[PDB]
RNA sequence: ACGGGGAAUCAGGGUUCGAUUCCGGAGAGGGAGCCUGAGAAACGGCUACCACAUCCAAGGAAGGCAGCAGGCGCGCAAAUUACCCACUCCCGACCCGGGGAGGUAGUGACGAAAAAUAACAAUACAGGACUCUUUCGAGGCCCUGUAAUUGGAAUGAGUCCACUUUAAAUCCUUUAACGAGGAUCCAUUGGAGGGCAAGUCUGGUGCCAGCAGCCGCGGUAGCUCCAAUAGCGUAUAUU
């Protein structure tokens, strides 16, 4: 749910495993996708992803670069 | 062009701005700021403690310990406490901490209890932390000098958030820090706010200012082990305060608050002393423990005292007869009843004006009635200096009081008292070097509480069965449950496997969240029952060695069944002569150096144990030295044990060879019935 | 007695993929 | 950045191993796995059809 | 076997994307 | 810390502050001075309804049943199926359910089975027009969250069925409920079962020739449910509600003799004293109704530490018994700040009870 | 919408930018007024009103960073409260005093220029490269490959003296001694592929397919290719 304007979205994690990182009641940053296409295996209608949990980059997680601040 | 480009930054600006809206809960007159100061262990921690204080107040203190609360500025307060190398002591200030002053010798570098610390506060909530790195007067003023800086600087900006404020001392004149260094130190301070953490705002929570006992000194004389009531003395922080309540004493135990009373507050700002007369006292720094500081219902006023100040073995109903009904003819009583009868903005502004008002109701509801009426509704409200009565106190506590050790007093919420399973995700963490075995003891530091228990790792499937793992994952996360103390969810926990003892390596073992609590685990084990063939008929085959008994096999029939090869099967009925054999049928012929086998759950368990860390109720030389239950490479060291490997579960290489086939067989039948140009043709 | 940081920590490589 | 993400975890390339025959079954020959048997099974179906 | 396998690949690279996969099927249909 | 209580009387309070505090609670001399000392089957049913409804829980009776100690466990939810005893209503047992619904780890589905209208109980119908709305105002509003009556059923033969479905929340809403309004409408409800249809009929021509003075809009609904539906024993009843521009809510209701004992009634005398009982709420009124008033302070205590307010008529004897537990359990005292109301005309004096929550969320909902 | 000199993009014509180190105008929280002076409707001058705001013994008194540093602008965040008038110039009674004007260093790959992370020889053992080809086939060789060994030359990143620089310094440039074989003194970012078990889920066309796989019986003491390269990606808007 935006914060801006309470609407309520459907976004991408990039990757299975990531999930682990995102808890319920996360506070999240929501970039656009979908502009260029789906790709195969991708689920048409969604149109954006998740790109940080608290601040902190999910590569940066999934790598073990950087621990997620509580 | 113009209004596309700046109208569109300036919303990338609110983004920033924006955030999860709570209700303010913090005081019109907030308690002083909790500063801590860490380090490695002879960087200069206590020197700058003078420093400030000095700077602050103009006055030096001669043998600090504990904490000292002083009056730097019009409208702040400080209390400042110096944290040792000890890691309880590190675990216990992270809870407690609103800003932290961290200290890196520059000359040597980057040590580990730098990097521990940081762990322990992103584990319990990140407070504001400000880094001050010393021992620059090493250097000589050229490239390596310039570069170290950077060096640091970029490193320290991956803990924390990038552009955060380094501070350098340059050099010290007669064994103190230069004035101007310090004085723009604490002029951050001064200016620095804070973010509402989760687990601050929830609990109240006190820093003791002071200890004394209360007890009976002939109660001494005849039993020196006999239970002690204490009074302790500190500012009310996080939440508001019941009179009877169960509060946790991190070192030491849970108990319950006997009496509370509300004091007066020493090291008042100064405008609140201007109100009393004082003969110029001039009070700006408090240290006890250093010694420097020291219708008749109807009616209000009845119906509250009838309900705070025969009927049993009668019926419950909730039902309220009418003792005395109006007539409901006459004019008048219709009369009486005719008056009931008609005759531009974001929703994160609109969301936060809504936390306003609410903020502001709570404030104001109260303010009319006297502090001793506000109490009995409300509680007691952070920022009050109260004195606290805790009375079954162990005997050891008081002997081996230690003033450097803080003593801090977490009220516990409702159900936190009670036992039960606590399930939680978990990943070991990056930088430990070993791995976590199920069903060997670990401390775990979760909510205001550091105890030892025994926890068993499971793996999620996607059907949601939760299958035991034998170690912790080196790469994922991994369920953890055990048996322990109630803890809300959504708070962070941190593992150690020993508090006593140092060891150059890191030493947090994990990291993770508590996601659920329950009375039952519903944790599961994998069982494969084994037999092997011994009478083949095609599809069929006699198994031998799975079971012992022909009740045995009439549990099981109808179950599915495969070989190591993956050709899969079913039981179909016992046999007679062995007393466990029975008859499969199977997808192909089996071989008989093939393994059958078949896949069960079995539920685990896991023991009820968990023993609370009680270093405070230690000699004051050996608080650092506690130990428990070892793990299982522990005993086999202490016993004369040793790992004997099974032949069979090792790995090999296989070493195959080429296969080979016969030539199809036609039978002498077949060769005479097939037409002449379709013919095997042999010349003899 | 000082325990100082190792290559690990002062590097945080994590897991970056390997090159020749 | 998918690639990047998968890129990262099979930066370890050990593989799973293989199980052989236990030691007191050992005279009966070697545990066949599924790559062994798929050999003996299309042999056998190759000839029935032939038939 | 290998250049046989890489010619099919720049096929299904030549409809990798999603309503490129959709549009044949309407078209076969 | 176990709290120790004596008798019969306020037993279910007692069993719901317990669970949701998570101290146990020992009973002692339930009914000594009786032919009869053990406990009551009715109660004995309500003990299995929370064993069901929760996980961990340990109960222990004596061999005469004089004495009750209950060790609470956590709530946990999912399907339940649960047959009530025929002595007491389905909303005997509702009303603790509706107090503890919104703190299960798993969304209730409950299927009750027994008697639904009584005259000793409050009737479903009214728990369903009066306190489901009181609960949407604490934010417990969800797509799943309804009542439904099945069958009907009378004493003493009972044969009622209802389903009951609650969402799950994690913190509660704080409320200010000041103002109660002026009434608009009049709605109501007859039922007849097992009998002639004509009751119904009979039953509405008498409130509506009392209440039709002071409002012009009164509609009262008929309902005559046959076969099994029916249940078990014949009866009629009423049941009225009246909704304020505020979005309260004011109820009363009447019910027929059992079979078994009493003389018959005569459906006019039970339409027009069902229509005075609903005005004697009126000039109680306040924001919740009489039988309410323990379920609405009961959430205001388990809000997220903030002041709610809330203004109520005379208090009930069950609800100042109500009101000495929340102190002895929840350590709350509420503010009592009564409301003269001379000249305004509205009727008696009123209540205005004001508090601030402690800090409390639900335990046994999973986080994922 | 401060204007211009100008910036970008074009075959041209044009189009889009120009708060921003040069020139001109205007203002000093907001509207008005005024003293001195050659020159001001001046604000690091004065008087009253409006809005803010500091001290007080309650009577009174003192204010204007859109100068240089520095702090704040819901809880979420990015240059130093540094050195000097040595250069350039300005003011004064003055060769000499003063100048956050200016100059000198510090500070987020935001932008531009140069440029490392190795070079050269040797030995041994194998027999197969490579190009075009929609699974068929056609060409072709003065070599290729080996996570195979071996040798003694060269050098700067760094460590550490001394000069030189400069108002004093730092940096750059000189220069004595140390400083390389896994030269582990170990370059990254994006994209695309392969490899696997007595492992898990889902669907079927008995033996299959999909998704995926550091989780297996026991046991806890560093695969390949492509694009760029000290650089390389993503989202929104647009051309
Ligand atoms: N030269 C120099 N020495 C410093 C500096 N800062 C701290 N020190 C040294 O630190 C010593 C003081 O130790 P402490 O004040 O006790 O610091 P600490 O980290 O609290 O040590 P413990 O009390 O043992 O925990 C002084 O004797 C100094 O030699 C610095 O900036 N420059
Ligand atoms: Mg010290
Ligand atoms: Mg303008
Ligand atoms: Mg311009
Ligand atoms: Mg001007
Ligand atoms: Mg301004
Ligand atoms: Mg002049
Ligand atoms: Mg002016
Ligand atoms: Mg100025
Ligand atoms: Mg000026
Ligand atoms: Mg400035
Ligand atoms: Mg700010
Ligand atoms: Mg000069
Ligand atoms: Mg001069
Ligand atoms: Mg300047
Ligand atoms: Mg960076
Ligand atoms: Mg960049
Ligand atoms: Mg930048
Ligand atoms: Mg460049
Ligand atoms: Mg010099
Ligand atoms: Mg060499
Ligand atoms: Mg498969």
């Amino acid at each position: 749910q935006l914060i801006k304007n309470g609407k309520k979205i459907t976004a991408f994690v990039p990757n299975d495993g990531c999930l682990n990182f995102i808890e319920e009641n996360d506070e999240v940053l929501v970039a656009g996708f979908g502009r260029k296409g789906h790709a195969v295996g991708d689920i048409p209608g969604v149109r954006f992803k998740v790109v940080k949990v608290a601040n902190v980059s999910l590569l940066a997680l999934y790598k073990g670069k950087k621990e997620r601040p509580r | 062009v113009r209004m596309a480009r700046s109208f569109h930054r300036t919303q990338d600006l609110k983004t920033k701005k924006h955030h999860i809206p709570v209700v303010d809960r913090t005081p019109l007159e907030p308690p002083p700021i909790v500063v801590v100061v860490m380090g490695p262990p002879k960087v200069g921690k206590s020197t700058l403690i003078q420093c400030l204080i000095r700077n602050f107040t103009r006055q030096k203190l001669t043998e600090i310990r504990g904490p000292v609360t002083i009056v730097s500025g019009k409208k702040r307060r400080l209390t400042i406490i110096e944290c040792g190398c000890d890691i309880n002591m590190m675990i216990d200030l992270a809870k407690v901490a609103d800003l932290v002053l961290m200290l890196i010798d520059a000359s040597f570098g980057f040590e580990m209890e730098t990097f521990e610390f940081l762990n322990i506060c992103q584990v319990h909530g990140f407070p504001k932390i400000m880094g001050v790195l010393t021992h620059l007067d090493s250097f000589k003023h050229n490239k390596q000098l310039k570069k170290t800086k950077k060096r640091l600087k970029h490193r320290f900006w991956t803990e924390v958030y990038p552009g955060a404020k380094l501070f350098y001392l340059s050099g010290m004149v007669h064994g103190e820090y230069q004035n101007q260094e310090i004085h723009n130190l604490g002029r951050f301070i001064t200016v620095m706010k804070f973010r509402p953490l989760t687990w601050q705002t929830s609990h109240p929570y006190i820093l003791a200012d002071r200890m004394e006992d209360l007890t009976n000194p002939e109660d001494i004389r005849t039993n020196i082990k006999c239970d002690r009531k204490v009074s302790l003395y500190g500012y009310l922080r996080g939440a508001h305060l019941k009179n009877k309540s169960q509060i946790h004493m991190p070192g030491v135990g849970d108990f319950a608050v006997s009496d509370i009373s509300f004091l007066p507050d020493p090291c008042a700002l100064p405008e609140q002393q201007k109100k009393r007369c004082l003969n110029e006292k001039e009070k700006l720094v408090y240290a006890p423990l250093s010694g420097v500081g020291g219708r008749q219902q109807q009616a209000a006023p009845n119906l509250r005292k009838l309900i705070y100040g025969h009927k049993a073995d009668s019926l419950d109903c909730s039902r309220f007869l009418v003792e005395a009904p109006h007539d409901w003819d006459l004019e008048e009583v219709m009369n009486s009843i005719r008056d009931c009868f008609v005759t531009e903005s974001t929703y994160f502004d609109d969301l936060k004006g809504e936390m306003q008002k609410q903020a502001q109701l709570n404030r104001a509801e109260f303010e009319d009635q006297d502090d001793e009426a506000r109490v009995q509704y409300e509680g007691f409200r952070p920022g009050m200096y109260v004195r606290i009565e805790i009375e079954n106190v162990p005997c050891e506590f008081v002997q081996n009081f230690d003033p450097h050790y803080p003593i801090i007093l977490g009220g516990l919420g409702n159900s936190e008292g009670n036992v039960g399973y606590v399930q939680m995700r978990l990943k070991k963490h990056r930088w430990y070097k070993k791995i976590l075995k199920s069903r060997d003891p670990i401390i775990f530091s979760v909510g205001w509480r550091r105890f030892q228990t025994i926890p068993l790792y499971y793996i999620e499937d996607h059907n949601g069965r939760q299958r035991l793992l034998k170690y912790t994952p080196q790469h994922m996360h991994c369920g953890a449950a055990f048996w322990g103390p109630i803890t809300p969810q959504g708070t962070g926990f941190l593992a150690i496997q020993s508090v006593s003892g140092i060891m150059p390596d890191f030493r947090i073992a994990a990291t993770g969240v508590v996601l659920d609590l329950d009375k039952s685990i519903k944790i599961v084990k994998k069982l494969k029952l084994t037999g092997f063939p011994y009478k083949i008929f095609k599809n069929t085959s006699f198994i031998k060695g799975m079971f012992n008994s022909a009740l045995e096999v009439a549990k099981f029939e109808g179950a599915v069944i495969r070989t190591v090869s993956g050709i899969r099967g079913q039981i179909k009925k016992a046999l007679r002569a062995p007393e466990g054999a029975f008859r499969a049928s199977f997808e192909d012929k089996l071989l008989m150096s093939d393994i059958v086998f078949m896949r069960t759950w079995y539920p685990v368990s896991i023991p009820a144990f968990y023993n609370p860390v009680t270093s405070l109720l230690k000699p004051v030389g050996e608080k650092d030295t506690w130990s428990g239950m070892r793990t299982t490479g522990q005993l086999r060291l202490a016993h004369g044990v040793r790992l004997k490997a099974n032949k069979d579960s090792l790995y090999k290489p296989i070493l195959r060879q080429k296969k080979h086939f016969n030539s199809l067989h036609i039978p002498k039948a077949l060769q005479k019935a097939l037409p002449f140009k379709n013919k095997p043709k042999t010349q003899a | 007695a000082k325990r100082a940081i190792t290559y690990q920590i002062a590097k945080n490589r994590g897991l970056t993929p390997r090159r020749k | 950045m998918a690639a990047a993400f998968r890129k990262a975890a099979k930066s370890r390339q050990r593989e799973h191993r293989e199980r052989s025959q236990p030691g007191f079954r050992k005279h009966l020959g070697l545990l066949e796995k599924k790559k062994d048997y798929k050999l003996r099974a299309d042999d056998y179906r190759k000839k029935q059809e032939y038939l | 076997k290998e250049h046989f396998r890489a010619k099919q690949k720049e096929e299904e690279e030549k409809l990798k994307r999603q309503k490129d996969l959709r549009k044949k099927l309407f078209r076969i249909q | 810390h176990s709290l120790s209580y004596a008798g019969c009387n306020f037993l279910r309070q007692r069993l719901v502050l317990s669970t949701l505090s998570g101290r146990p609670v020992k009973i002692r001399k339930i009914r000594a001075r009786d032919d009869n000392p053990g406990l009551r089957d009715f109660e004995a049913s309500f003990i299995r309804l929370l064993d069901k409804i929760t996980n961990g829980s340990r109960i222990e009776i004596n061999q005469t049943g004089t004495t009750l100690y209950y060790q609470p466990g956590l709530l946990y939810g999912g399907s339940v199926e649960h047959d009530c005893s025929v002595l007491r209503g389905i909303g005997y047992y509702l009303e603790s359910l509706l107090c503890l619904a919104p703190f299960m780890k798993h969304p209730l589905k409950i299927v009750l089975r027994g008697v639904t209208n009584d005259q000793v109980d409050p009737s479903v119908d009214v728990l369903k027009a009066t306190a489901l709305p009181l609960l949407k105002q604490f934010g417990i509003d969800g797509e799943s969250f309804e009542l439904k009556i099945v069958r009907r059923g009378m004493p003493p033969g009972g044969g009622g069925e209802v389903v009951f479905s609650c969402p799950v929340r994690k913190v509660l809403k704080p409320i200010q409920l000041t103002d109660p309004g002026k009434i608009k409408r009049i709605r109501g409800m007859a039922y007849s079962v097992r009998v002639s249809p004509q009751m119904a009929n009979r039953i509405v021509d008498s409130a509506r020739s009392i209440l039709n003075k002071f409002i012009p809009d009164i509609y009262i609904y008929t309902d005559h449910m046959k076969g099994v539906n029916s249940g078990k024993s014949p009866g009629f009843g009423l049941s009225l509600v009246a909704e304020t521009t505020s979005g309260t809510f004011l109820s009363a209701e009447l019910a027929s003799n059992p079979q078994g004992q009493g003389a018959a009634v005569l459906p006019e005398d039970l339409g027009r004293n069902c229509a005075r009982l609903l005005l004697e709420e009126i000039y109680r009124g306040g924001c919740v109704d009489s039988t309410n008033q323990s379920l609405a302070l009961l959430l205001m205590t388990l809000g997220q530490q903030d002041v709610s307010k809330v203004l109520l008529g005379p208090l009930s004897p069950y609800t100042i018994e109500f009101l000495r537990h929340l102190k002895s359990f929840f350590q709350i005292m509420f503010k009592i700040e009564t409301k003269p109301c001379g000249e305004e005309l509205k009727g008696g004096d009123k209540v205005l009870m004001t508090c601030v929550g402690i800090g409390f969320s639900n335990l046994s909902k999973t986080l994922k």
